[PDB]
């Protein structure tokens, strides 16, 4: 195969580059780290308004501020 | 033509009628309906002639009026309605627009001025998939519109094309032209009996496909476009003059023949509506058709023909060419009426 | 033939987008959100007929929630009669229409 | 058809927090940490409710929280705050980077003496 | 007070444009080894004065056989579809702050070949249909490179508004993570204003000058203020796309002296440029746009659409 | 309804009756098809903008796209046309009639 | 020599800086000082439009701060 | 007579189209349905629609900069006739453009016409809403979502442009 | 409206140096000077002959490949979806149609030119 890649190398680079710059477009966000840190940050952006919720009593989860620990934070994101 | 561009264009035409088959969405059915007319175009210019160009340039102006008349009904139906479902629509102008649009695209009269022509500028497998594949999706799409289709336009425009359809058949020496007259005529017959049981629709829709495809089949089969070469097949083959003798006579209407089988029906599902002279006047048109259909089988098969001396040599050669499923074409076309109530599968 | 393969298959195709009422991106209401709700829930499963002779009111309420026409019709027959009485001659607009009003915020 | 019962214009009538957008930007993040209680309760019953001629008390107590709250900025930090939301409304697009000193001394003075 | 503004801005572009001309006639003599024009005036500053008073003192000269419409109507829309697009390139604040003012941008580029067309089509003449057959495919050849050309380069942007460009410049440039497509831009603004080795319309030894031949003083002055209007406009989009400055909301004397003499010696490199390569044949624009520059930005296209994703950049729409 | 809704209306029937009535043309022809088509688009738009139906926004340009995929074939059948006619005279295409 | 080119294009240079500035200098004198407000969606609108709605002078540029209120 | 913007602009929108539906020349045709385009363009940016108008915009200009080529290359007669160069060219369009007057003068009198539908004098400005959307545009999330929902309906009209473009290319091939 | 402004601004501008340009000089014609150009002879024929233009399919082409630019411009807004592979597969999914169609442009002849 490397005589061919050396043929066509010589007579137009240009297909060859593209056709590598697409191979690597392809198959390297499949192998990349931080396409999951990208989908939580695209989840993460306060776009509509966070509406609270009518209480029956038994939530451990939710809390009633802001600043309370109870809930998700974005500490990833602040250190990365 | 190349193999694999052929096969992607049928590829492509059935996937757009499988598109207006299955969608829920007043978009997915214009785009699957362009796709059908974008891919038929080409089946037509197989050949590269000026007759083709002609019938290419006449359909795709007709499908474009259609389609754009499609499109205002749409939008109409969704300012009047707010959503996109398939189902009955929700104003009688938009309804008028769809149903010029499928009467259009259909090629039911009085918009019975493109088949014709459509249908004689190109071969005899192009219209074959014209008149039997161009004549599922708007089926289809009237099916699912039946609640909001006015009772008088239908019927008027069915009456209308019967009556022209056996008025053309009438005066045609060429097959092709006598095949897009029979084809109206069934048209008209099949879209009478749409508003009072959709089913029958679908049975007399059927063995149209069948019957056409058959003869499209035998035409193809025989290498023949014009009435005296058709006469001229007498000489050739014995069998080909008798299942040719067969199935013009089942299309003509009658018994004890398969063509029998839907048309009398449909006698059935409009006298329990109390609608009595309306089957008499199609009858009588049917009639007519059958009175050019005679003449053709006529001309083929019960008066032999003179022939020429040059057919000696077709003699020594048998038909090499490939009839997809001849036998059983012709079978159904021919003997399915003492199995009349299996229309009971299509409910 | 409406074969509905959208259901065989479990393949959500084009009921995402059919329907005014439906899940949006980010969240957004159409204008005439809650009749939609209420035309569908009104007349689900019980047939096209019975939802025509039954569930009138609320489509006619979601016709006129979409065109607005009998608004249309209130405020043409108001104005017509403002412009009258401007044109005879007894009618004074108030400070608060004419602009000097000082709004709320 | 039906008919619509609107409210009388004296239970609308009510003081209002009579600022701009870039003073109610410079104290926006102070006001929704403080403030959360009435601002949450209004929110859910406006949302809940969905009838704006029923949702007026708790819009009522949230504009008389927030002027309460404006309030005791003016009363311990006033000058820090007139700085900030100066230099917060010289920017066109009211940009929170362009304003890194003067957020750093008014959360600074407003730690230290509230 | 926008009346002052709209002034402001289109009166000295067209004095660019006269002075653009003086310094085109002064360097490309000098790099052809001659002195400049500097007879007229100290170092020739009265050249552009005598060239622009002494067309509109010639005769009109209307032809007989040419469609008096569109023949007076090319020239006008030419001139104001090179100064309309002037409006969202922020200077540092754009005259009109328009969210998609690369849109704006794009439809009025392809409205700018109309008066070509139109004055090829005009005019009774086989040498104007041959110009208009030539800048119908030197359309073919640039737009279908150029929207993909800006749209990778704007991925990085986060949205189509030129305000927010000046953002992204305030810690690298993108000729740096973009000097490719930086190139492919370069050769699409040669393509696109019809400067040579891209001309193909007003050609000397092809034509005699192509879409205009038949056009006299007074109409002729237009295409020319039109085109360089063109090319520092396009300059000046060009320095603000991939060499954006440091912007201050305190002082704009900075950014405005920055981007000026940047836009300034880019187009010195375009008049360095166009007099000294042949003319590329009209055949070899679509052999080689069509054939070497679509699959080499295809390619850098689905590049920078998978890189964000890959390096955890996805920018801000706002 | 509206106002503009019955302008853009009357500018598709208007179209319609400038298509249904030739001028011995085929390229004006489908000129007058793509103006159906850009009074379709501009209503398509205008009910969706009016009734804030955000989802469906990808069904004009999508419309617009495909009358494109359409015209386009158009054009590819007036040249061949040309390719056996001088010109596209639609009173020369008459030669399907036997 | 090749510097006399210098002078010509240094006016070019005053004919790329006269218009931008001026637009620059147009917006510290119609918005009171400040740069002019840029909307782009219908919140910058809306709170724009709540400026000119509280200043009582019709003006969107004269903001009012916490010396407003009581 | 101000906040007729969008009247006025579909006035100029119905004149353009009265102009080019004669049929006169393509070219003479293009520009008309050109100055169409341009105002309905504006009818959809005074709507908010800055996407949607730019879009028609540059589409429009491309597809009709193809048709000036193609009627420059084949379908051009030896005099074409601008609008008063042959006689039913100029009747319709003065046709056309009387009955364009005839509604505007019902319309703008007893501001309710009759023609199929009911219409209204009105501007459309009645209509648009009194809420606001935040920090973004409704319709941008629409083609936004164009990827992301929808998933049939891009595939589809992928495979419909590539298949006109192998339908093309096999069409004009000649043997 | 500042838009219409501009836009009104720059026509008056515009056509303002036309007229400029057409009625202050001295008008002289004669049947010579507005005759047609053909470098010092008269012109075989007219030039509304139809030209025997050979980049039709590139023109048409140029049309389908604009409106897959149609197809790809709105990818930016797409970058802030939360659905992330669906974005990335069918934007890489479309850029290869493109891809398959100037390939398949490439192999069947298409891009040359005619005769
Ligand atoms: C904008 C900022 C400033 C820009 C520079 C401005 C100053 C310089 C200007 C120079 C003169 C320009 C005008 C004259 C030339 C006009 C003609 C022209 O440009 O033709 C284009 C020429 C034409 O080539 P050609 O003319 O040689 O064609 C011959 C073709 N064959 C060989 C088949 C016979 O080049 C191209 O088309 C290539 C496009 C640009 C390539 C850029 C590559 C960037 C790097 C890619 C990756 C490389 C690493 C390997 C892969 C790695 C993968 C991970
Ligand atoms: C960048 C800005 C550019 C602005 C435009 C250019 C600046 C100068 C504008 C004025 C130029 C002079 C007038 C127009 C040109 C006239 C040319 C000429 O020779 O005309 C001769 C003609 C006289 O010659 P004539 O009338 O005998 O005609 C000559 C042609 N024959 C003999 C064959 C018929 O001048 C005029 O007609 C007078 C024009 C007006 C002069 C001033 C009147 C008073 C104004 C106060």
């Amino acid at each position: 195969v490397a005589a061919f890649l050396k043929n066509v190398w010589a007579k137009e680079p240009v297909l060859v580059a593209s056709f590598a710059i697409a191979g690597l477009a392809v198959i390297l966000p499949t192998l990349s780290p931080y396409t999951k840190y990208s989908l939580m940050i695209n989840r993460a952006t306060p776009y509509n308004y966070p509406v609270p919720l009518r209480d029956d009593g038994n939530m451990p989860d939710v809390p009633s501020h802001p600043q309370d620990p109870q809930g998700p934070s974005l500490e990833w994101l602040k250190r990365l | 033509m190349n193999p694999i561009i052929l096969i992607i264009i049928l590829m492509t035409v059935m996937l757009g009628t499988i598109i207006v088959m299955i969608s829920t969405h007043w978009l997915l059915i214009w785009i699957g309906f362009e796709m059908n007319m974008l891919a038929i175009i080409p089946i037509m210019m197989k050949k590269h002639n000026p007759r083709a160009t002609e019938a290419s340039t006449k359909y795709f102006l007709t499908q474009s009026t259609a389609s754009m008349l499609l499109m205002m009904a749409i939008i109409i139906n969704l300012m009047f309605s707010g959503q996109w479902t398939v189902m009955k629509l929700f104003n009688p102008m938009a309804s008028m627009l769809m149903t010029m649009a499928l009467a259009m695209k259909l090629g039911m009269a009085p918009f019975h001025f493109w088949v014709p022509e459509v249908t004689q500028g190109i071969p005899l497998s192009s219209g074959l998939i014209l008149l039997t594949w161009q004549k599922l999706a708007p089926m289809s799409v009237l099916y699912q519109i039946l609640p909001s289709i006015n009772l008088d336009l239908i019927l008027t425009l069915s009456i209308l094309s019967i009556t022209i359809g056996g008025w053309g058949g009438l005066n045609q020496t060429q097959l092709r032209k006598i095949m897009a007259y029979s084809s109206i005529a069934h048209m008209g017959w099949m879209t009478a009996v749409l508003l009072y049981n959709p089913t029958m629709t679908l049975l007399n829709l059927i063995i149209y496909i069948i019957m056409t495809s058959t003869m499209f089949t035998l035409f193809m089969a025989n290498s023949t476009t014009t009435t005296l070469s058709l006469s001229h097949t007498w000489n050739k083959a014995p069998i080909m003059t008798i299942l040719v003798l067969i199935t013009l006579l089942s299309m003509g209407g009658l018994p004890p023949l398969s063509g029998f089988m839907p048309k009398w029906m449909i006698i059935q599902e409009m006298t329990k509506n109390d609608s009595i002279i309306l089957p008499t006047l199609m009858a009588i048109t049917a009639l007519l058709n059958l009175y050019f259909y005679m003449r053709l089988t006529y001309s083929t098969a019960l008066t032999m023909f003179p022939s020429t001396n040059n057919m000696k040599m077709k003699w020594q050669f048998p038909t090499t060419k490939r009839m997809t499923l001849l036998p059983t074409m012709t079978v159904l076309s021919t003997m399915l009426l003492p199995l009349t109530p299996i229309l009971s599968i299509l409910e | 033939p409406f074969f509905d393969v959208q259901k065989k298959l479990g393949v959500d195709l084009d009921h995402w987008m059919t329907i005014q009422s439906a899940e949006q991106p980010h969240r957004i209401p159409a204008r005439c959100h809650a009749f939609e709700k209420e035309w569908i829930e009104c007349a689900h499963g019980i047939g096209s007929i019975r939802a025509e002779k039954e569930c009138k009111i609320e489509f006619e309420d979601f016709r006129e929630c979409l065109l607005r026409q009998k608004t249309m019709k209130r405020l043409n027959a108001i104005k017509r009669q403002r412009d009258k009485l401007i044109k005879e001659g007894k009618y004074t607009p108030p400070p608060h229409h004419s602009g000097q009003e000082d709004l709320r915020p | 058809p039906g008919i619509v019962e609107l409210p009388s214009l004296e239970d609308l009538k009510v003081q209002e927090v009579k600022v701009s957008s870039s003073v109610l930007k410079a104290a926006a993040h102070h006001y929704g940490a403080q403030c959360d209680k009435p601002n949450k309760e209004f929110m859910l019953c406006r949302w809940e409710e969905k009838d704006p001629r029923r949702c007026l008390e708790e819009g009522k107590l949230v504009n008389q929280c927030a002027l309460e709250f404006f309030r005791q900025i003016k009363r311990h930090c006033a000058e820090p705050f007139t700085e900030y939301w100066t230099c917060i409304d010289y920017s066109g697009l009211q940009l929170f980077r362009r304003c890194r000193k003067e957020q750093a001394q008014f959360d600074k003075c407003v730690l230290d003496k509230l | 007070m926008f009346m002052i503004n709209v002034l402001t801005l289109i009166i000295p572009i067209l004095l660019a444009v006269a002075f653009l001309t003086l310094v085109e006639r002064k360097v490309l003599g000098y790099m052809q080894f001659r002195k400049g024009p500097n007879v007229v005036g100290p170092y020739g500053l009265l050249q552009p004065i005598a060239d622009a008073i002494k067309l509109f003192i010639k005769e009109p000269l209307r032809p007989a056989t040419s469609s008096i419409s569109m023949f007076i109507l090319a020239p006008i829309l030419a001139l104001t579809l090179a100064l309309t697009m002037w409006i969202p390139l922020p200077m540092p604040y754009p005259l009109i702050n328009m969210n998609l003012g690369v849109l704006f941008m794009l439809a009025m580029s392809s409205l700018a070949v109309y008066s070509i067309l139109w004055s090829g089509w005009a005019s009774n003449s086989k040498y104007a249909l041959i110009g208009a057959l030539r800048a119908v495919a030197q359309t073919i050849s640039y737009e279908v490179t150029l929207a993909i050309i800006l749209l990778s380069v704007l991925l990085m942007n986060g949205s189509f508004t030129l305000s927010t460009l000046i953002i992204t410049q305030e810690q690298v440039w993108l000729i740096f993570p973009a000097w490719p497509l930086a190139m492919m831009w370069f050769i699409s603004t040669l393509a696109e204003t019809n400067r040579a080795p891209f001309d193909l319309t007003e050609g000397e030894s092809e034509l005699v000058s192509g879409f205009n031949v038949e056009y006299a003083a007074g109409p002729f002055a237009l295409f020319f203020m039109a085109e360089y209007a063109n090319i520092i406009m396009m300059n000046i989009f060009t320095t603000t796309l991939f060499l954006g400055a440091f912007h201050n909301p305190y002082m704009p004397e900075l950014y405005t002296i920055n981007f000026t003499i940047k836009s300034l010696l880019l187009s010195i490199t375009f008049l360095w440029i166009r007099a000294s390569y042949p003319r590329f044949r009209y055949d070899q624009l679509m052999h080689l746009l069509w054939k070497n520059f679509l699959p080499l930005t295809l390619a850098l296209c689905m590049w920078h659409v998978s890189l964000p994703i890959l390096l955890s950049s996805i920018p801000p729409q706002t | 309804m509206s106002l503009v809704y019955m302008n853009i209306m009357m500018a598709f029937t208007v179209s319609l009756t400038g298509l249904l009535m030739y001028r011995s043309h085929l390229m004006s022809s489908l000129l007058c098809l793509e103006g159906m088509m850009l009074s379709l688009f501009i209503l398509a738009t205008l009910m969706i903008l009016n009734s804030h139906f955000t989802l469906a926004s990808m069904m004009p340009i999508i419309l617009l796209v495909f009358a494109a995929c359409e015209a386009a074939l158009g054009l590819s059948l007036l040249v061949m046309v040309s390719n056996t006619y001088g010109t596209d005279y639609v009173q020369n295409l008459n030669l399907l009639q036997c | 020599m090749w510097f006399e080119v210098l002078p010509g294009i240094a006016v070019m240079g005053v004919c790329l800086f006269i218009p931008g500035m001026a637009t620059a200098r147009i917006h510290r004198f119609s918005n009171g000082g400040r740069e002019k407000r840029v909307a782009h969606y219908s919140y910058q609108w809306y709170l724009m439009e709540r400026d000119r709605r509280v200043s009582g002078v019709n003006r969107y540029y004269v903001s009012k701060g916490l010396e407003n209120i009581d | 007579m101000m906040t007729y913007i969008v009247f006025i602009l579909s006035i100029i929108f119905v004149m353009g189209f009265v102009g080019f539906s004669s049929k006169p020349s393509p070219i003479y045709g293009g520009l008309g349905l050109i100055v169409s385009g341009g105002v309905g363009c504006g009818i959809v940016l005074n709507f908010g629609g800055s996407f949607l108008g730019l879009m028609v915009f540059l589409i429009y200009l491309g597809g009709m900069m193809v048709v000036f080529g193609y009627t420059t290359a084949m379908a051009t007669e030896q005099y074409p006739e601008v609008w008063v160069s042959n006689k039913v060219v100029l009747g319709t369009f003065i046709t056309g453009l009387l009955m364009e007057f005839l509604m505007v003068y019902y319309v703008l009198k007893d501001k309710e016409v009759e023609i199929v539908f009911k219409f209204n004098g009105m501007g459309d400005w009645v209509i648009y809403d009194t809420g606001d959307s935040g920090f973004f545009s409704e319709e941008a999330m629409g083609i936004a979502a164009l990827y992301s929902y929808g998933t049939w309906l891009v595939i589809v009209t992928g495979w419909s442009l590539l298949i006109g473009v192998v339908v093309i290319m096999e069409i004009t091939r000649g043997n | 409206m500042n838009l219409m402004i501009t836009l009104l601004t720059n026509f008056t501008l515009a056509t303002l140096l036309v007229t400029i340009a057409f009625w202050l000089p001295q008008l002289n014609v004669y049947s010579e000077k507005t005759s047609p150009y053909e470098c010092g002879f008269d012109p075989m024929g007219s030039a509304r002959l139809p030209f025997s233009m050979k980049f039709f399919l590139v023109a048409i082409t140029f049309l389908l490949f604009d409106l897959e630019i149609a197809l790809l411009l709105p990818l930016p807004w797409a970058s802030q979806t939360t659905n992330l592979n669906t974005m990335l597969t069918m934007a890489l999914l479309l850029i290869f149609l493109l891809a398959v169609s100037l390939a398949y442009e490439w192999t069947q002849k298409g891009l040359e030119w005619t005769e």
